């Protein structure tokens, strides 16, 4: 289900309720919109006003609005008023620059994982029509790539490069409510650290959160994946392959896991109940790829000028879809939640898209 | 070369395999940038220890590794002075024309024989394995060059004793 | 240029400009210039004083008191005459062009002066020579060591003359590179019929030199050439002292022809490494 | 008895060349040089790779002209070189066989347009270090070489160093003040247009204004520029009309001789006269880029200078170059400059009034001989000099650092 | 050979 | 440090392979070829020379030059690229990880000896070497102590009485006759019939032809008689181009040259009259063992009844009252090489090697001394 | 390879009438160089070498450098693209196969016939390369009569009015009897 | 052409 927007890289992509959009950065100073048209992608709007790069967009399910966090210390709201896209200037108090952005469920605070050792959430205030920032700070020492919600949008876990993964705390009693008994901790008021990584195990690309909010895991640099079970006495899982290091973290259901990156195809992993162990699936997404060629004359000493006349397009990475799907970037999901997960997509840095299926290989 | 370099060339490709994965890591210290963290050595947060694969005292290669980049030194088997002088002077005529290569540093590192540079804005626009494969056919090719250089030099003392003699 | 010429062609153009309108009326033309050539030795061209009318040459050879110390009599009259006059500038031979005299030859004049060097040199090595073809008892050895601090000797017996040489490299870089030209040098013979032998040493002085106070060392080689009458007789003895004389700048330019030959074959080969590097980007 | 070092003026046009401590650059020779390439279709992947000998088997200089079989290719274009593989081959030629000057015992001076990149500058330094083995080596902007050869213009005791020269150049004509021996870094530009063009536009003309010339000796037919054949003109049009009324006693005529055949051909002589040297002060006919007088431009970069330096600088202009040559130049440079500053000090006055009435500016444009060649005497003193052996750099410098110490430039610094 | 035969 | 390189420089092929191996690794001709023609397209700068194989395949537009012509080296470049090749494209192993050993013909000037010395230890600086002589290997590889060689090689043909522990030096002939005057004589014979050959590729067309359809005569009057019945002694080959030619009496022509030298008009004798000369220059007791034991070796004893024939001949010469013995072993192509390398292998010979520093300080005369 | 090159001037010949003519032209108008360099220099200076020719229909012929260029590819065969070696290297070699001792007499003696000599400075350009490449110890003396054409008819006329040579001819009665193979060993 | 066929 391959599919190319951009010959050029993409940083992030973000997808709305009935996966009819699609939002691609061309790794420019713009960030632009796909609309679905029959069994086809086509341009519909384009978006800019921001003179920095941009890596950092999401989406809200219900108000239909998408945040624009990249370089230049700032970040946009934007919001639909009728049949065109506004902007909504945000303050955030940031010297170095953010990466990495996420939304609540319930759609009323968001998060950047700023460069500048900090971490800033922000919620909507109608006094001064303007996005007030708080921030965190107390255990940060380096900067966050990967951020995940729970739920109750209470608990909030930001992964680092310091060999860390730790869940947060934050509740603004402005626009927050007391959250449930949870089995974590008290649930303790903004600015504040819960818990550290039990050990030293490489550094953090992604995070993964559960429904039932009681199961944590997150992939590092060290090709290492972790299983943070809360259920238990902080029971922590792990295992290891020769595989290359990983960068997305997401799973289908309370055992199963999936993972990607510069293995240039989807590894799936699992989570035992009681043994307290991981295992390895391969390459569910499908078999492997073929290759093909043509005579091109023309090509044939074309290329000889400048490269060898035998040479050709033809790789070892034809064979396993190692050739063109340069790397994974991130990973998100399609249907329902984080619970059966029907069907998976990922990103990719070479430029484009694809897509697969959980059910159809039907092991 | 199955005997004398091929388990050499095996590590060391493996080697680069393994830490040719970079990605795109915002500034951390300097405002608003991208720049390659290797050659600033700002942050030890993010540098990787240095490895080396080697296997005779005068030759060696050096491996680096970074989010933005990764650097590799090599320093080549020479033994006369005659090999040393063309090392040098070849090397000398790559630095000259390295802009096109796209991947060639300007200099290289002191002690050592030629580096190349590794980035994210170089693994994309262009290929992966590609870089790797022309890294190695170039150090096998060294010697090659070397000794078709020490040939023609030996060629050329003979054919200007050869004119010279004649008129006696 | 291969074979180093011996023809200085700075006098020979200046000589041309300032003929090709000596038939112009009083036309002095003042001139002094200062010049320089192989073996370190310094030219200089000045009138003698006010008087325009005559041009005067010199040299400042480096082994002046060797060739003073023989007696160079017979070159004071056979490839010069009159035009020769007493040492002013060091005590080094020095010659003058007397323009009120009517100069009736244009092109061999200018020829003879053009050697002046080579002019000079020929006198010791001729007229040994001569001594070892008149019959005469062979004339004692003699060592002739020139600006350069190497050293030349050379022996003059019955049925054949002798020379060799010892080289220096100042250098570093250059060091090896000439020991490689002349290692080959001692052998390439299967292109030369009427050719000496030519040998090569470099650890082992020869036994020739022990008594002789010349070039002795370590980082030092020589070259010795064999001399016999079939290329040393009255035809073949100018072309012999033309090579050997042009021997020491032959070696040197050739070496850096060779530098320029392995630099253009690098810059071809640099272009194939890119081709081969070209794989990498996609189409 | 200390050996005289070597003086070397490399340029676009006819190199200088000769030795110091002399009073006229001996040799003087295009940089026409030879090579046995011929017609090889595989030329981007072995230039040349010449068998055996051959390589070296090319001559040099203006008996490189006549040589019909191989190919003269000039190595430099207005500075900057492509590839200096030729420019190597010529130093090693004119060096032996001209100069015979040993590298190892000498001290050579070279000479560069000031645009010259650093690279340039830092790689032929290397070349030279590695192959000639030169003990010392300095390399200087040329300004400085016409401002002391223009001393023997007159009053040679009477110390002036302040002043301003606008050089001349096969392809590069550049203009460079001096303020007592302390150039303005900043206060320099540098001039496409040059000398060569100039012959490419009257060939241009020549080409279908007249017929009776063959293809080949066309550059011989197009050098009545250095000839008498070209006064400047203070007016345009009037001369235009001029022409365009008698047309007789102003036309002249050519007599060339053929080098082929050794048969005469003769063409007139017309427009050209004057206009080929009026593009100077319009360079626009041939550049399109550059759309900028001369005259106006040496004012502006008189004017961007501190206020104590630019009275003495418009009192020194400098006739220095081949394109300067043409006759009337001064006049026209004076008289234009002259009218603008009297223009703008008459304007700086009727804004705040006063019966006073400054002293007039003066401005005077000095002509000399000398202006053929103005860099070989500045070299000459160069090298008399002692300090230059204290300034120049050394072996050792190179030998590790680098070939960076000549990367030294008049307008760089941090 | 030198003399005698060619080698 | 394991092992060892046997090289030997035959003045037709090289024969190169790893010490303990029973079969060389690289054969191959020893061709240095260049472009004789301009070359006009734009998408190859290729290898301005050529050697190998790849010289034998696009032969139809190379002027082949042997580098080595009759056992003495001509020209030093083409056998410094055919080294280079051969160490590199081929074998794949560095100069200095193991020492090489060279072979050469007997009576060869000293000047080849310590050019070839001086090279190996400059340019590609081996950590050892050595040079012995292709009769003593081809001893070593018959397992035999005693005995006379025939080393009718490519480009030299000569023989070594040799004796228990000892060898002979004042009894070593050496003939210029070898396979390139049969090819030359051949060339000049198939012009007569009517076919012409001038260029090196019709020389290598012809050196296949002899490979192929050539053998010795027992008796030559009677095979000319039987030819002069020329209706069951003629053969058909297939050139490239597809022309057949037929070839009669030239079968058995060209090889009797090595017993006839006078036909190319060389004032010499056959193989079995320097055999015989040898031989009786001797001792008369070892003149026993020596015809009792007579090996050879060389690729140009290869044509069927060779053997016989040389037998007939000695026993004719020599005296009717003792017993002649021929061996031919149908291996005596690579005989030279195994013989090398099993003298690599001998443990005793570990330390007769000659190393760098030993030859620096004394000089190129060393390699004279050892061996001679 | 003189039609080849009158093609690249501009004047056209295939036919074998049109061969005829040209081998007059060649026969009247060609000569040999000392130095092919220098010639082709002078030749840059195209004034005083060229000459003009009348064919029969009147047209008028105008050739340069091929009156030099043509007996060139003797000494250079390389032009028509064969691998192989001039006349004067083939001498070279032939006479050095030779014995030693009467090398001296080769040198001294070197006989030359048939019309492909004829052309003005050959035989000066043939000493030249001799002496050149052979050492320069001895004399090298080049005989050219100027009757070679029938050199070799005016030799078999001799041959045949000598009296022993009555009785080696081959008569009809051996030949019948014996078979056309006599004649191969009557004198090689 | 000149001489032969017509151009
Ligand atoms: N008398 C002259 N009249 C007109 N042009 C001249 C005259 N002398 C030189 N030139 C021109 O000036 C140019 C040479 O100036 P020059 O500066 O010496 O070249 P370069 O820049 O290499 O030093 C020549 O191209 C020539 O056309
Ligand atoms: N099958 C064969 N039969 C007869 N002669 C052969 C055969 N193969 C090669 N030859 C001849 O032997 C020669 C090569 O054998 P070789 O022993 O390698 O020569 P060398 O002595 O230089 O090693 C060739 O020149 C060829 O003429
Ligand atoms: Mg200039
Ligand atoms: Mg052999």
């Amino acid at each position: 289900a391959y599919h190319s927007f951009l010959v050029e890289p993409i940083s992030c992509h973000a997808w709305n309720k009935d996966r009819t959009q699609i939002a691609i950065c061309p790794n420019n100073h713009e960030v632009h919109i796909y609309e679905k048209s029959g069994n086809k992608w086509v341009q519909v709007h384009e978006l800019k006003e921001h003179n920095g790069q941009v890596t950092g967009i999401d989406w809200a399910p219900d108000s239909n609005r998408i945040v624009t966090c990249g370089t230049d210390r700032n970040a946009y709201v934007w919001t639909l008023k009728g049949r065109t896209w506004k902007p909504t200037l945000v303050i955030l108090r940031i010297n170095r620059a953010a990466r990495c952005v996420r939304w609540a469920p319930n759609e009323k605070k968001f998060a950047v994982g700023s460069g500048s050792r900090v971490i800033s959430i922000c919620y909507f205030e109608q006094e001064n029509d303007w996005w007030v920032c708080k921030h965190i700070k107390k255990p940060i020492r380096s900067t966050v790539l990967s951020l995940d919600w729970h739920p109750n949008s209470v608990l909030l876990a930001a992964g680092s490069c310091d060999f860390k993964c730790r869940i947060f705390s934050a509740y603004i009693k402005e626009v927050e409510e007391r959250p449930a008994p949870t089995p974590w901790g008290s649930k303790m008021p903004f600015g504040e650290l819960m818990f550290e990584s039990s050990s030293s195990c490489g550094w953090v690309h992604g995070v993964c959160f559960s429904a039932n909010g009681s199961r944590v895991a997150w992939v590092s640099h060290d090709s290492t994946v972790c299983l943070a079970d809360a259920d238990k006495k902080m029971a922590v899982a792990t295992l290891a392959s020769e595989t290359l290091p990983l960068l997305a973290v997401t799973f289908i259901t309370e055992s199963s896991l999936v993972a990607a990156g510069h293995d240039c195809f989807p590894v799936l992993f699992t989570y035992d109940s009681a043994a307290g162990k991981l295992s390895f699936g391969g390459r569910l997404d499908v078999p492997k790829q073929s290759s093909q060629r043509g005579l091109t004359a023309r090509e044939r000493f074309q290329n000889l000028d400048k490269k060898a006349s035998s040479e050709g397009s033809a790789a070892a990475g034809a064979g396993l879809d190692s050739l063109h799907k340069n790397s994974v970037s991130q990973i998100s999901v399609l249907s329902g939640g984080k619970a059966k997960c029907s069907q998976f997509c990922t990103t990719g840095m070479d430029g484009g898209m694809s897509i697969w299926d959980v059910r159809s290989l039907e092991s | 070369m199955t005997a004398t370099l091929r388990p050499y060339l095996s590590a060391v490709r493996a080697t680069l395999q393994a830490a040719l994965c970079l990605e795109n890591f915002s500034s951390q210290v300097v405002e608003r940038h991208n720049k390659p963290e290797v050659e600033v050595r700002s942050s030890k947060e993010l540098l990787l220890q240095p490895v080396t694969i080697s296997r005779n005292e005068k030759e060696k290669v050096l491996i680096e590794g970074s989010i933005n980049s990764v650097r590799v030194s090599i320093a080549v088997k020479q033994a006369d002075e005659i090999e040393k002088i063309l090392c040098h002077k070849f090397m000398r005529f790559m630095m000259m024309r390295a802009e096109n290569f796209f991947i060639l540093r300007r200099k290289p590192v002191e002690g050592y024989d030629i580096s190349f540079l590794i980035t994210n804005f170089h693994t994309e626009q262009m290929y992966k394995h590609k870089l790797v494969d022309f890294v190695i056919h170039f150090m096998e090719e060294i010697d090659k060059e070397i000794s078709e250089m020490k040939l023609s030099v030996n060629a050329r003392a003979r054919i200007v004793a050869e004119e010279f003699l004649k008129n006696f | 240029m291969i074979l180093l010429e011996v023809n200085n062609r700075i006098i020979e153009e200046t000589l041309a400009l300032k003929f090709e309108n000596a038939a112009a009326g009083n036309k002095p033309e003042a001139v002094e210039v200062t010049f320089a050539d192989f073996d370190g030795v310094l030219y200089h061209i000045s009138n003698p004083n006010g008087d325009k009318t005559k041009v005067m040459v010199s040299i400042s050879l480096k082994f002046y008191k060797e060739l003073q110390a023989h007696g160079a009599d017979e070159l004071l009259k056979r490839v010069y005459g009159s035009y020769l006059v007493n040492p002013e500038s060091g005590y080094n031979v020095s010659l003058l062009y007397d323009l009120e005299n009517l100069p009736a030859s244009k092109d061999s004049i200018v020829h003879q002066a053009g050697m002046l060097k080579r002019n000079c040199f020929a006198s010791v090595f001729e007229k040994y020579f001569q001594f070892q073809e008149e019959g005469k008892e062979g004339e004692n050895r003699a060592v002739i060591h020139y600006r350069d601090d190497e050293t030349m000797y050379v022996e003059s017996k019955k049925d054949r003359v002798t020379v060799v040489f010892s080289t220096v490299f100042k250098d570093d870089d250059d060091v090896v590179i000439g020991k490689v030209f002349m290692q080959e040098f001692k052998e390439g013979r299967r292109a030369s019929h009427t050719a000496p032998q030519v040998l090569f040493s470099h650890r082992e002085p020869p036994l020739e030199l022990k008594d002789t106070d010349a070039a002795v060392g370590d980082n030092i080689g020589y070259i010795t050439f064999v001399l016999f009458p079939r290329h040393t007789n009255a035809s073949a003895r100018d072309n012999t002292i033309n090579l050997i004389h042009t021997f020491r700048d032959y070696l040197h330019y050739h070496i850096k022809c060779s530098k320029a030959y392995i630099h253009t074959r690098m810059r071809a080969k640099t272009s194939d490494f890119l081709k081969v590097l070209n794989r990498a980007r996609p189409d | 008895g200390r050996l005289p070092a070597c003086v070397v003026d490399c340029g676009t046009g006819y190199t200088k060349l000769g030795y110091a401590g002399n009073t006229e650059p001996q040799f003087i020779i295009p940089s026409c040089i030879a090579i046995k390439e011929s017609a090889k279709v595989g030329d981007q992947a072995q230039r040349r790779v010449m068998k055996g000998v051959d390589d070296l088997d090319f001559f040099i200089g203006d008996e490189a002209i006549e040589k019909p079989t191989y190919a003269t290719k000039w190595p430099i274009r207005h500075g900057i070189v492509e590839d200096w593989d030729l420019m190597e081959r010529f130093m090693e030629q004119v060096i032996f066989k001209y100069l015979r000057a040993e590298p190892e015992d000498h001290y050579f001076l070279l000479t560069e347009p000031p645009l010259n990149t650093p690279e340039n500058r830092e790689y032929t330094a290397e070349i030279m270090f590695e192959s000639f083995n030169v003990p010392g080596l300095y390399i200087a902007v040329q300004a400085v070489l016409a401002l002391a050869a223009s001393w023997t213009s007159r009053q040679v005791g009477e110390r002036t160093l302040t002043g301003t020269v606008i050089d001349s150049g096969d392809g590069v004509t550049h203009v460079i003040p001096v303020a007592e021996g302390y150039v303005i870094g900043s206060c320099i530009k540098h001039i496409p247009i040059a000398g060569r063009d100039i012959t490419y536009f009257i060939q241009q003309l020549l080409r279908d204004r007249e017929v009776g010339i063959p293809p080949e000796q066309s550059l011989e037919t197009a050098k009545a520029v250095k000839e008498r054949y070209s006064y400047v003109c203070p007016d345009l049009v009037k001369e235009f009309n001029k022409y365009d009324t008698d047309g007789s006693k102003w036309i002249k005529q050519y007599t060339g001789i053929n080098a082929i055949s050794k048969k005469e051909f003769s063409i007139d002589v017309g427009y050209e006269r004057f206009l080929g040297p009026e593009i100077f002060f319009h360079p626009e006919f041939a550049n399109p880029d550059f759309t900028q007088p001369i005259s106006e431009v040496v004012d502006e970069v008189i004017q961007n200078c501190p206020i104590d330096v630019r009275r003495p600088l418009y009192k020194n202009i400098v006739l220095s170059g081949g394109s300067t040559m043409f006759r009337d130049f001064g006049r026209r440079l004076q008289r234009d400059l002259k009218r603008t500053v009297d223009a703008r000090l008459k304007l700086s006055e009727e804004l705040s009034g006063g019966r006073l009435k400054p002293k007039p500016i003066d401005v005077q444009v000095i002509t000399h001989h000398m202006q053929r060649y103005a860099v070989w005497f500045g070299g000459s003193m160069l090298a008399s000099t002692p300090e230059f052996y204290q300034v120049c750099h050394t072996k050792k410098d190179y030998e590790e650092i680098g070939p960076s110490i000549c990367r030294h430039n008049p307008v760089f610094g941090v | 050979w030198x003399a005698x035969c060619p080698a | 440090e394991t092992t060892a390189l046997v090289c030997d420089n035959g003045s037709g092929l090289v024969k190169a392979g790893f010490a303990g191996d029973d079969a060389p690794r690289a054969v191959f001709p020893s061709i240095v070829g260049r472009p004789r023609h301009q070359g006009v397209m734009v998408g190859m700068g290729q290898k301005d020379s050529y050697v190998g194989d790849e010289a034998q395949s696009k032969r139809g537009i190379l002027t082949l030059k042997y580098p080595i012509e009759h056992g003495i080296i001509t020209n030093w470049d083409d056998m410094e690229k055919i080294w280079h090749h051969t160490f590199y494209n081929e074998l794949r192993v560095a100069p200095e990880e193991h020492p090489t050993l060279l072979t050469e013909a007997p009576l060869n000037p000293k000047a080849n000896r310590e050019k070839m010395t001086q090279i190996m230890f400059e340019t590609f600086n081996v950590p050892a070497m050595y040079v012995a002589i292709q009769a003593v290997l081809s001893l070593y590889a018959s397992g035999r102590t005693t005995g006379i060689v025939l080393d009718s090689g490519d480009g030299v043909t000569h023989n070594v009485p040799i004796y228990e522990g000892y060898a002979l030096p004042h009894a070593i002939m050496r003939l210029d006759l070898a396979g390139r005057d049969l090819t030359d004589y051949l060339m000049k014979i198939l012009t007569e019939r009517g076919y012409s050959f001038v260029t090196t590729a019709e020389r290598e067309i012809v050196r296949d032809i002899k490979e192929k359809l050539c053998y010795v005569a027992l008796d030559f009057e009677n095979e000319m008689a039987t030819a002069a019945s020329s209706s069951s002694l003629e053969k058909s080959y297939e050139l490239p181009d597809g022309q057949v030619i037929t070839i009669g009496n030239e079968r058995f022509r060209c090889p009797e040259t090595l017993f006839q030298p006078s036909f190319i008009g060389m004032e010499s004798a056959g193989i079995h009259e320097t055999t015989y000369n040898s031989i009786m220059k001797c001792d008369i007791d070892i003149r026993k063992d020596l015809y009792a034991n007579n090996v050879m070796s060389g690729g140009t004893t290869m044509y069927p009844g060779i053997a016989d024939r040389m037998q007939k001949e000695i026993t004719a010469l020599a005296p009717s009252t003792m017993k002649i013995k021929i061996i031919a072993p149908p291996e005596r192509k690579y005989s030279v090489w195994i013989g090398g390398s099993i003298l690599a292998s001998l443990s005793t010979f570990q330390q007769m090697w000659i190393t760098k520093q030993e030859y620096d300080e004394a000089g190129p005369s060393i390699v004279h001394r050892k061996c001679f």
